[PDB]
RNA sequence: AUACGUUAAGUGGAAAAGGAUGUGGAGUUGCUUAGACAACCAGGAUGUUGGCUUAGAAGCAGCCACCAUUUAAAGAGUGCG
């Protein structure tokens, strides 16, 4: 099993997949056509994929959400965060903001419920240093 | 090594008296030590 | 030892409520395997159904001298006790034996508990 | 919470003496063994089960008492299932084979190595890698192993010469 | 390196210590402090070493406590010169020392921290010393 | 010689800072048959390396807000890597 972050509109040349997969006896020919059909809908963004290996060189794939707290810069409205959290509290975002957030990160995240998976979002937000309101 | 005051360096090391001469040892080797 | 007491009252208090349950032995208990009965947790319901391997005979088997009075055979060895609050029965019987069957775990053979007045072949 | 305090079963047949003073002469199929004891120990037979007792909870008793029951415990399987140890030889052209009762090693030394074994143990060679010292005796059986040892003491650089099934000998980098 | 403004004398005879300290005896400005076991001279240079040793270690923290300042001169006549043909010359400073005195004191300090910082000063300190703590009956 | 002990090195019959599961007594305290220290069999966190970074380094360049959930349990980390 080994994890990569082939981008979404592109599955190609040799040296972000290749080999690396090459190794593992995966038909690199098949596969290509996959990761541009279920990720057409997402495109322009770099899409994680797990990747287990069957004995019999049978292969199913488990696409992924981008890249958490990413979104909470957007949420923000500022391109960057501080270096100093909570000592500097240079954003603010509403809790239902972040009701939004954590929707899109439902297929990725483990979280049991909605509530919880507020809970998990609030951990991240506070990376920023952006208060909760 | 040997010095009159063995002293432990790493948690893996320990304290043992061996024909009236405390040594303490380690996995590693370079912490083995004697006194006397 | 106050803390005990929390361990005891708390669960009996599901036991009084109790429908169904099921033997599961902690040998190679991977915890990639209880995700994949926990998720079927929240499925059937929250956090209403209960993991608890506090399985010492000086433990869960006093919990067992008020009602179930089954547990005594089964009391030695690795146990994982499982609880239900509402929820028909019906899967929950079956869920976890389709996960032994599928290496992950030891099964017991299904030791069984209480249902009516029986033990072991799960429905 | 402590050692001789513990029953040792006898899974049979072995008989137990207890010949003064105190000589313990353990029987059976595979062979025969007598341990030395001195006498404020008081080993006793229950039924098919071996007993120890303390004379007192002094810290010099404390010492002697625990060591007791190991060693007949160690007695009695050998007297049954026997003992063995492994020996992983590693390397390219290494190799071994028996010339009668000598067991030769062909050891990257010039020279030549022979170990003898002492009566009542034997060395197979089920294959050139691996080695068996079957023995009934595991303090016997340990010193050989030790003896064969000391052939080739480990390299922490490279695997080779004799080395434990098993063990990892602390990984080195050249330059 | 602590050195008196000014003495009223050049040079002091070397004293005879004896005796319980004087006072200082319970330490009450620092959380803990080191106390001597027995008493012997120390030189202006032995204080600065251990306080040194403990600057480094504590890193950020509460200021380091000097109940012990140093008075006392000893004479060091030059090299080779015969006996007599007057008295030597102060070399330096030494403070007087008495058992049970608290040596040197340690406030604001974790209780991990401040076993070390006083287990180094007993190094650079030729008399042994053990762990104190504030009373409070109190 | 008598009685209660202590000492194991020839200490007794040569010093020190310092070091040590040496041993004999005394005291305090944590846990502990609603379960202790040893184990031997169980698993190791979920988003996640998470913010700020250094080409990239995800338990780990190092500086830290070092969060909350899954819960029988686990620090967004004890360590050999």
């Amino acid at each position: 099993v080994v994890k990569l972050q082939i981008p979404a509109g592109k599955a190609n040349p040799a040296p972000p997949v290749g080999p690396a997969l090459g190794q593992a006896g995966v038909n690199i020919m098949g596969f290509c056509k996959e990761f541009n059909a279920r990720t057409a809908d997402q495109a322009g963004l770099i899409i994680p994929v797990e990747i287990s290996v069957y004995e019999d060189r049978s292969f199913t794939f488990i696409t992924k959400t981008p890249p958490a707290a990413v979104l909470l810069k957007k949420a923000a409205g500022i391109e960057s965060g501080s270096g100093e959290p909570n000592r500097n509290k240079v954003a603010t975002v509403k809790r239902d903001k972040v009701r939004e957030i954590a929707e899109t990160k439902m297929p990725d995240l483990n979280a049991a419920d909605v509530e919880a998976a507020m809970r998990m979002v609030e951990g991240t937000a506070r990376s920023m240093g952006i208060v909760i309101e | 090594k040997v010095r009159p005051s063995v002293k432990p360096i790493c948690e893996k090391c320990k304290v043992i008296r061996r024909k009236g001469k405390v040594m303490v040892i380690c996995e590693n080797p370079k912490h083995k030590q004697k006194q006397g | 030892a106050i803390e005990t007491k929390k361990v005891v009252v708390e669960e009996i208090a599901s036991k009084l409520k109790e429908s169904k349950s099921t033997i599961i032995v902690d040998y190679r208990g991977l915890n990639v395997s209880e995700v994949t009965e926990l998720r079927k947790q929240l499925r059937e319901a929250n956090v209403e159904f209960k993991v608890y391997k506090n399985t010492m005979t000086r433990r869960a088997v006093e919990q067992a001298e008020l009602n179930g009075l089954n547990d005594f055979l089964t009391g030695p060895n690795a146990i994982a006790f499982s609880t239900e609050d509402v929820v028909a029965p019906a899967k929950v019987l079956n869920d976890f034996a389709k996960n032994h069957e599928a290496l992950e775990i030891k099964a017991g053979v299904i030791e069984g508990k209480v249902s009516t007045v029986e033990e072991v072949k799960a429905l | 919470s402590r050692v001789g305090k513990k029953l040792l079963e006898i899974p049979s047949d072995v008989t137990v003496t207890l010949n003064d003073n105190n000589t313990v002469a353990v029987k059976g199929p595979k062979g025969e063994l007598t341990r030395t004891f001195h006498p404020d120990m008081e080993i006793k037979v229950e039924d098919n089960v071996l007993t120890v007792a303390r004379p007192s909870d002094q810290k010099e008793h404390r010492a002697l008492h625990g060591t007791t029951r190991s060693l007949l415990g160690n007695m009695v399987e050998g007297v049954s299932k026997g003992f063995e140890r492994g020996l992983e030889l590693v390397g390219v052209g290494y190799r071994a084979s028996k010339s009668g009762n000598k067991l030769v090693l062909n050891v990257g030394y010039s020279h030549p190595v022979e170990i003898v074994p002492e009566e009542g143990i034997e060395i197979e060679v089920p294959s050139q890698t691996k080695v068996v010292v079957k023995g009934t005796d595991k303090e016997r059986v340990g010193a050989i192993a030790a003896n064969i040892r000391a052939v080739r003491s480990p390299e922490p650089y490279k695997g080779k010469g004799i080395r434990y099934e098993g063990e990892v000998v602390r990984r080195k980098e050249g330059k | 390196m602590l050195l008196p403004k000014r003495v009223k004398y050049r040079r002091e005879h070397r004293g005879k210590m004896r005796g319980r300290a004087k006072g200082g005896t319970e330490v009450h400005f620092g959380e803990f402090g080191i106390q001597a076991l027995e008493a012997s001279w120390i030189t202006n240079r032995q204080i600065e070493a251990a306080r040194i040793a403990m600057t480094r270690y504590m890193k950020r923290g509460g200021k380091v406590w000097i109940k012990i300042f140093p008075s006392k001169p000893y004479t060091a006549k030059p090299l080779e010169v015969r006996m007599g043909s007057g008295k030597g010359a102060p070399e330096g400073w030494v403070a007087v020392v008495k058992p049970g005195k608290v040596l040197f004191e340690i406030s604001g300090v974790s209780e991990e921290v401040a076993r070390e910082a006083l287990r180094l000063a007993s190094h650079k300190l030729p008399i042994k010393t053990k762990f104190v703590k504030r009373e409070e009956i109190g």
